[PDB]
């Protein structure tokens, strides 16, 4: 099965 | 003056641009800050599920008048803003006015007729922004925005997930659903008199990733802004889908992939 | 001399009649169409008695005009039949005085169609011939646009006419809106006037917009507003809306 | 000589096929496409057995016509239509399938883009139980603009459920009655216009009644042809024919409503 | 508190 | 009320 990742898994909070 | 209260005043001769910008983001993002800086008038926000991110910039040189005293943020319900801009005529000059921590924003619509409209909307208090890395992508596809829009709407009638892969063969969009499977292949094509009609593929390494079509179809609401769309892919990042805003900025959509558990 | 009353009207521009029915069928459910030497007319109120429509198609605009008859009509039914006429069709209406039915003939300049529907048996108000404090003539397209825009903001429009111009104002949950037009857009101001009205009814009046490129708005602090559309060069539809007051 | 039966049809004007499917998918749910030397054909009744559709795309209208044997493709027409909707209107459409195969492939080629789309769909097993249509003699034939016929069917059906079609020396008359009243529309021959002509051959007067519900499904073929032909005889279903360019037809047959004896 | 008036508040029954 | 006939009443298999 595929899982929807999140943007937060890739970009930091700056 | 030094103890001035921050102030924003923007006069945009081509009001239709701002209307199309709101239509491009209002269905993806509900409330967001519009940020004010020297570079221009910008917005960054995620969708409510945190799967997609929109980053928008309208550069200062595109406005007839550009005042941005310090770094305001206007916390805006985008649907309400859209509703007010829907009352502007496509050829109206539009002026946005707001105070630093002000409670309302004013929109002025002036016809090029002796008709002047003033709309005043309440603001909201809104935040934390993500750092977007300046990465090198494994593949970049540029193609006519209308062709990408058609592709996304077509595949979304067949299934929910699109695999986008770039190989030496070209860019392939694949979906499978209850009634069957679909595969669409575009190869590089610059045999055109107008370069915005071209299909350009620049592959540094092959890349294949899966994405929700529902989000892709909301991105294509920006199609009336830009004859062209650029899709940047790498196996370690969200996809980036970039539209130009006339000749005065951009809207970039970032979408996180679907991966095996 | 002792003959039963008869109405026969021939209108070359049949589409005007289609547009007229669209202008009124959602405001009034049923009404009489009255027949006189001046022409083919109708007056009726909406169900809450807040708005009144007065329509006149002058006799000079019918290629054939024969007529004091009344025809009680279900307006939506009449519109279902008129919708079957082509936009270029010649339309004839024929009825008897105490008649059971009305027949519509749609004639192509080959095709000939006859539609026949039942009539009804259905007390008018007198419209004073008064002078108004301010009159605005403006593009009907722009008036329709304004009413629709404001109604997405609030329920009530303030219309004011002053030396500066004519203003339309609304406030609602999401905010406030004011639209100012300066003096084509013609303003004739005997005295400044400012009145509040329900946008719901104004929006209904703008369904007459395809009848005329220009609309006329007459205002007096002591009268309903009058919103008038010319029916080509052969008549008018006038809408009267009672104000909201202190 | 012991060949596997293959089907491979290339159609330059893909839109003809898109419109054909839109013309029949609501009347008929599942049907066989049949493959002969004459062309690509289909015959099927609606589920109430009151209407029958017969279509023919002749082999000459195909840039490439490969129909190896007496092959049949059983197919869900709504699914097929959903796939063909993803073809652009100027796309070249290729259908490929195997005689007893499990799937059918539709290839959409852009004549101007270098985009190639592959759609694949499951076939199903459908019993070919075909009716012979006798080559009969009509009492009256009427040709008229398709948009006029479509307008008439819609307008009448807003008045009532049943249309009486009559041809006499006066012309062709369509009549209905319902709750709200009655309606008669008379058309007379008119050749002094070309696709706007009304042409009526009357060998004998005819008059028959039909359910408008079925007539209104027939007019979904209207975008195929600027004209339509209606053939009547007191002894037969009415026949409503639309031309598929100049490469074939769709014929709708509708059994009449008659007086009980 | 605005109140909606009626047509019959202004015109009489002829 | 008229009686709806069927295609099978006119054409044979």
């Amino acid at each position: 099965p595929l899982v929807q990742t999140k943007i937060i898994d890739f970009f930091r909070i700056q | 003056n030094l103890y001035f209260q921050g102030m924003l005043e923007l006069r945009l001769v081509q009001g239709s641009l701002l209307k199309k910008v709101l239509e491009s983001i209002k269905d993806l993002v509900n409330d967001a800050n519009f940020d004010c800086s020297s570079t221009g008038f910008s917005l960054q926000a995620m969708d409510s599920s945190h799967v997609a991110l929109v980053s928008l910039l309208l550069r200062s040189e595109g406005f007839e008048h550009y005042r941005c005293d310090r770094n305001l943020s206007m916390g805006m319900n985008l649907g309400n803003m859209s509703k007010m801009l829907k009352c502007a005529g496509n050829d109206d000059i539009i002026t946005i006015k707001a105070d630093d921590g002000g409670d309302t924003v004013t929109f002025m619509f002036e016809s090029p007729q002796d008709k002047i409209a003033d709309f005043e909307m309440k603001l909201m208090d809104i935040s934390e922004h993500l750092g977007i890395p300046d990465a090198e992508y494994h593949s970049i596809v540029r193609m006519p925005s209308n062709e990408f829009s058609r592709i996304c709407k077509d595949l979304s009638s067949i299934g929910d997930t699109v695999v986008i892969s770039v190989t030496k063969e070209g860019v392939k969009f694949s979906t499978a659903g209850d009634i069957g499977t679909a595969n669409i292949v575009l190869r590089q094509n610059t045999t055109v008199d107008k370069p915005e009609d071209a299909i350009v593929i620049e592959m540094k390494e092959p890349v294949s990733l899966s994405f929700a079509l529902r989000y892709m179809n909301s991105f294509t609401k920006a199609t009336p802004l830009s004859d062209t769309v650029t899709i940047s892919l790498s196996s370690e990042l969200p996809v980036v889908v970039e539209y130009k805003v006339a000749e005065m900025g951009y809207i970039r959509y970032y979408l996180a992939p679907k991966i095996e558990e």
